[PDB]
Formats: structure tokens, C-alpha cells, sequence
RNA sequence: CAGAAAGCCACGGCUAACUACGUGCCAGCAGCCGCGGUAAUACGUAGGUGGCAAGCGUUGUCCGGAUUUAUUGGGCGUAAAGCGAGCGCAGGCGGUUUCUUAAGUCUGAUGUGAAAGCCCCCGGCUCAACCGGGGAGGGUCAUUGGAAACUGGGAGACUUG
RNA sequence: UGAGAGUUUGAUCCUGGCUCAGGACGAACGCUGGCGGCGUGCCUAAUACAUGCAAGUCGAACGCUUCUUGGAAAGAGGAGUGGCGGACGGGUGAGUAACACGUGGGUAACCUACCCAUCAGAGGGGGAUAACACUUGGAAACAGGUGCUAAUACCGCAUAACAGUUUAUGCCGCAUGGCAUAAGAGUGAAAGGCGCUUUCGGGUGUCGCUGAUGGAUGGACCCGCGGUGCAUUAGCUAGUUGGUGAGGUAACGGCUCACCAAGGCCACGAUGCAUAGCCGACCUGAGAGGGUGAUCGGCCACACUGGGACUGAGACACGGCCCAGACUCCUACGGGAGGCAGCAGUAGGGAAUCUUCGGCAAUGGACGAAAGUCUGACCGAGCAACGCCGCGUGAGUGAAG
């Protein structure tokens, strides 16, 4: 049951936000397995800064990326890229 | 398979016991404030066949499975003999 | 307290009553079958596939989860054919 | 519209800061030395000055200064400190030398020592803290390969102890 | 990156104690108003808890019932069976000197639905019951009786051993032992759900179901080494130590039974007594080393006290149960009800420590063919000058005082 997620690192007003990557009975900014991006939550069009390595690599294992993880990611297309480079693999 | 036990070649003290000898190894480290060489030891619950090794004896002793209250290890090979 | 886990309660209990029905049938047959091992007449097969087919159909039918009934069968056939 | 936006403890030495008067063995100050007692920069007022600074005094606790537990880093004639003296079990340390060994020791390669931590490089929040990217630190660690001077194990030798 | 200063005498040199100048109050300012940036806030009673919130979801598994519109069916609603989750998430440090923790390791003595991979497959029935209607006992909690009914609920029969031994064969390892092929004895299913083509069709795509082998995720066992004071604490142990066999265990094993012996651990500190949760880490030091274990993160343990199991693969279970004990509320007095060390909030203790605001918009859980529903996690808001950022309270000029 691994599973992909994000992170906050919020101050009081203005947020940062972290994606993060780990197994689902693990609290969420608590323990992991390893890395994978970030992105910022201020200042539209905000700061993609993803890893773009470790999604397809990590979805080989089998996880089930979240609902913010498919959509910033289709804006970068991986999971366009899963169903095009797993569905015809 | 990999890997085998850390061989520990001690001596042999005790053999009173039923298929059962006991193998004393010895080491020596430093002291965690001063500096030179201390010496030390435990002691090592072996399981034998039929208690071949004597008193004194020389023996390499190599682990397998916990077969009693805690006695972990087997004999290997009879190195020297004493008289 | 409480608040909707009555229902699981309750399911444990008939569970216990059906279960304690099938473990009681289960151990029965396979002494019902012991008997008869050391007794030595006749009545020695049928019986015998009897026990296996209680404790197969414990383990799949009912639960153990695998392996309490393959070590019977294990001791089992060992000891009886 | 300069308008709403200034507060703390002492001044005998250690440790920048003086006067006038009163109580004048007493009212009361002491971090320690130490004041007083009619001429107090020490008791008390009042003004003068001083150092932090929308934060500044008191109280308690922890490390230093402490070489005042000294491995780094102290010594026992008189200062605190050699048992009243011998004999010896275990234990600590051992004369010279040839060959071997490689336990201690030195050295390479590999896996690991979570992330945020501290530091350093780079960057953004108007700088700043806060956040981001990259490696050094934490092994007295595990496997594997050498080195054979010194200590340690095995075989012989010598005469000074 | 290592600063010394006073104080023993009439004066001197040594040795020596006491005190001070630095920084590390997680929480007492008697002053005062700028704090609007970043963070913190019961350490004493693991003391007793009013008030509300903190776990539900599935109608494409399946029967029954209350409404907008006597035949009408969509949407809505009520209960129940049945399925998955309540073992995650949040709190506390009472216990624990031990493989509890840190680090290095072992599985030829280990187990797992929840995500993919591979192959085998994947029928016909029964017989009750809840719900449902009526009555008995009920103060109530809740019991009881009769009758009827569904399923992916329950319950027997067919088919494969590929698992599992045992045999032969070859190959190898550190003792057991392991690896490939061929063969001797028994074993399942939800046979179900949706949507299309629906001319008998009956083929279906998907979601499910079962068996055997894999990867990954999670849990468990053992082993070398390391962290505490007392020797005005020197002996301790009998299932103890080993062997034999059997039971039992996911798993080895005195874990447990029966027999044979008397073995085991200790001056390197056994056993005993006291204190303490352990770690990554820190506003101390020149450095060797001393002090603290809050944040925040990891591990372990605990749920008014002590036992015990059941369902579930996973618990001996924090808002699950059973019994014993203490304590509290009702009882129509026969009997019943309860455990905030979850979030605020309450009374006591104390030198001392805050709001009973909204939403899942952000994110993360839980179920599902879907909108969706819940979340005192979390997002954020309202207090305490509680500590650190970075700036403020005018500036240039202007006197014989």
C-alpha cells in the first residue's frame, strides 16, 4: 500500500508545500522511504519544481499517486506519460 | 546462501556436560578513557556429538540455531590436542 | 463507549457459536479416527480419509490458515498411511 | 498632522559616576573585603553623573573561570599525602638474537551511519530570520586485499641479569 | 580559537579554600503600551471529569418500509442483513538496568488480504433467519414465543496437488541440510454484480472469487559490541544446565510434559538495593569532556487497578467485550449506567502556564461504478511582551548661554 502524497512547512499566513513520497501507514509529514519534489503555493504561475525521475520508477513498484500529485503532474504530463509509457509500455 | 558464522577459535574448559563442551574465546581492547590494552572473555555454550575435545583442546566453533536454553554453537575442527 | 461496533459484536458471538461447532466437530473426528488407529480392527480408510477431509475442509472451508493442517496431515500420514 | 510612539539599576575598592544636610555605637547596608560611632562618594533624603537600551532589575538551576580529580593537565623530606616491616597466589611489566606468524598496529577498495539538525558553497522571501539545492561530520562498524618495523603466538641460540 | 580579580601577615614568598567579572529561566516583572515577521506555552497530582465534538462507508451483494407527485415510477428517506474500516490518526512517560535503545548482522528454524506479475480455473441445490405481523415478561436496559422471506449471508457434493511428504536420478553446501526432473495417498469457488449487442442468441468489456508460485510493504525470532550509582550489596539457581522422546508453536527452543544425569552463572562484579523511558539532537568548553532528554522527528511501553480471552490474517484491542477490586449516577430497589494520559473547556495542587471559531477550500486518511459523507488530523483564525528576526518615537539649521 505505498503510496505518493504531499508535505507542509507552512509559517503562519504564507505556506511552502512539499511533495513526498512513502507507504500509506505512515502519517503523512511523519516517516517515508524517500524523496520526490516540491512546489510552491504562492505567487501563480508557481515554482514546479519536481524530481521527474523517481514517479515512473516508484509507480513500476505499484503506488497510487493523490489527487493534487495526477493533476500537477498531468500539467507536466507523467501521468499522460503512465498511460503512455505503461498502458503501451 | 551468502554468509557463514564468525568463527571464534577459543579454547575448551569445561566437557562434564552430555553432548556439550564449553569453548572460551579471548579478546583484548582499549578502555574507553585511559588507553592501553585490558584483556577479557565470555564464555561460549557448545554442542558436540558425543564430546570429542578435551580439556584444553583447540577448536574453531561456528553457529547454527538456538537447541536449548540459549547454547548457539557447534564444533568445527579438533585443532590441537593437549596431554 | 459505544458507537456502532454492537454490530461487530455481535457477529463476533454467532462466529464463536459457529466456530466453536466446527472446531468441536473437527477435533472429534480426528479423535473418532484415533481410536480406531491403535484399536487396529477394521473401519481403518474410511475413517481415515474421513480425518483428512475434516481437517482439509477446517482448513478452506472453515480456517486455520494453512499450515496446522498441513502439519496434521503431516503426522498424519506418517503415523497412518 | 512632527503631531500618537519612553521606560530600567548603582556610583568605598574589585567595577566609568559628586555634592548639601539629617539619624550621628544608633537607626540599616553589604557578592566579598568590609561600613557605621557629628564632619559617611558605604546609614537616608535631594539633585548631578554612568551602562544597556520597550525592554531592563531580583531569584533559582547548568557549564566555565577550576590544573579545585590533572589521559590531554597535579604530587607525597619538612604543608594534606609512603602502609611498622617481611614472605608470596592471582595480576602488571620484562635481557640479546635467526626464521615464521599476523592477534594488536598502519594502509586501499566496498555497503551503511534517516530527513530536518550545526557549519560551509549557492538562492528566494524589500534584507533579515524562515525555506530550497549540494557535499564534509557522526564506525571504537561489516566484508574483502596488502604491509611484517614495534607489541603479541611457534621453533632454535647466547651469557651480561 | 586558552586574558585574571580580590581576601591569611607589621610587612615577604609559597601552598591553599571562599567570592566575582562570561554565557543556556521550555513558563513569577511590581514598569509600559509599536511588535502587526518566526516560534513556544501544566515539568507539581499517571489528580477527579460536567458540556459538545473527536469513525464511519457501501442501493452495481441483498431483501423490507416513510414522502413530492387507485393504477405511475424518478429523486428522497427509515431499519436490517451483509462487506470493509474501527489495530491508522491523536495523548502520556507510570513502569522498564532488558537485545527495551543505538549500531553492525543472521532467516539451510520465519509469517502477511490491503499493489502489480504468472498459471490453473471459476456448477447444480438445501434449510433456516433478520427485517417483517401479533402476543408474553418487562420501570427501564433488554429478553421471549409463532409464522413467512432474500442474497456476493450460511450450509453439504463433483473436479486439480503445481502445496506437502516418500522414492529414484543429478548437482552442491557451514552440522543439520539445500536445488531441478520423474512418480506412490486427500483436498475449492461468489455457480456473483453492472452495461452493450439483445432475431432463438449468449458472446461479452469491467468489477469481483478460489488454488499454487513471485516481487514489493508490514510484523516476528536470534546474535557481537556500547551507554548508572552502591561491595557499610559475595554468592546466586532447580525447569535451573544438558541429553532422551512426545505435545505444542508462522516459526527454533525445557515454551510444556515423562525419563537419565547434576549441571549453570560469578571478583572482568553474578545476584541484591536505589534512580531513570532510550535516541537524532541542543542559545556550555580552546579542546579533551562535562550537563540536560521540550520541541520536531524515530523506537518502546501504558489506557481508574489487576486478570482473561473472542472476532479479525493482523489486538490480548485508547472512545470493543467477560470477571474480580476501588470510585461515581439512577432504580418502580428486583437491577442497571461510567472511565478526556483524543480537542477545547472544568475543580484541586502549585513559584508558576491559554479560545469551548470555521472548514475539508489546501493536504492526509476511510469506503465506493459516482456525486459524495466524516475528521478537535490538518489548514488556518481569537489570547500570554513568552522568547529571537527587522525596523520605529523626526531630520538639516539654529544662544555669550
Amino acid at each position: 500500500a505505498v503510496k505518493i502524497r504531499l508535505k507542509r512547512m507552512g509559517s503562519k499566513k504564507s505556506p511552502f508545500y512539499r511533495i513526498v513520497v512513502a507507504d500509506s501507514r505512515s502519517p503523512r509529514d511523519g516517516r517515508f522511504i524517500e524523496t520526490v519534489g516540491t512546489y510552491n503555493p504562492l505567487k501563480d504561475p508557481a515554482e514546479v519544481v519536481l524530481k521527474e525521475d523517481l514517479v515512473l520508477d516508484w509507480l513500476s513498484k505499484g503506488a497510487q499517486p493523490s489527487d493534487t500529485v495526477r493533476n500537477i503532474l498531468s500539467k507536466e504530463g507523467v501521468m499522460k506519460k503512465h498511460h503512455e509509457a505503461k498502458n503501451v509500455k | 546462501e551468502r554468509n557463514q558464522r564468525k568463527v571464534y577459535q577459543g579454547r575448551v574448559v569445561s566437557d562434564k556436560m552430555d553432548k556439550t563442551i564449553t569453548v572460551v574465546v579471548e579478546t583484548k581492547k582499549n578502555h574507553p578513557i585511559y588507553g592501553k590494552r585490558m584483556k577479557y572473555s565470555k564464555k561460549y555454550k557448545a554442542h558436540d556429538e558425543n564430546n570429542t575435545a578435551k580439556v584444553g583442546d583447540i577448536v574453531k566453533i561456528m553457529e547454527t540455531r538456538p537447541l536449548s536454553a540459549t547454547k548457539r554453537f557447534r564444533l568445527l575442527e579438533v585443532v590441537e590436542e593437549a596431554v | 463507549n459505544i458507537e456502532s461496533a454492537i454490530k461487530r459484536v455481535r457477529t463476533s458471538a454467532n462466529a464463536n457459536a459457529k466456530n466453536s461447532s466446527q472446531t468441536n466437530a473437527m477435533r472429534t473426528a480426528i479423535k473418532k479416527f484415533e481410536e480406531a488407529v491403535a484399536a487396529g480392527a477394521d473401519n481403518v480408510d474410511a475413517l481415515y480419509n474421513e480425518a483428512v477431509k475434516a481437517v482439509d475442509m477446517a482448513a478452506t472451508k472453515g480456517l486455520i490458515h494453512k499450515n496446522k493442517a498441513n502439519r496434521d496431515k503431516i503426522r498424519l500420514s506418517k503415523l497412518a498411511k
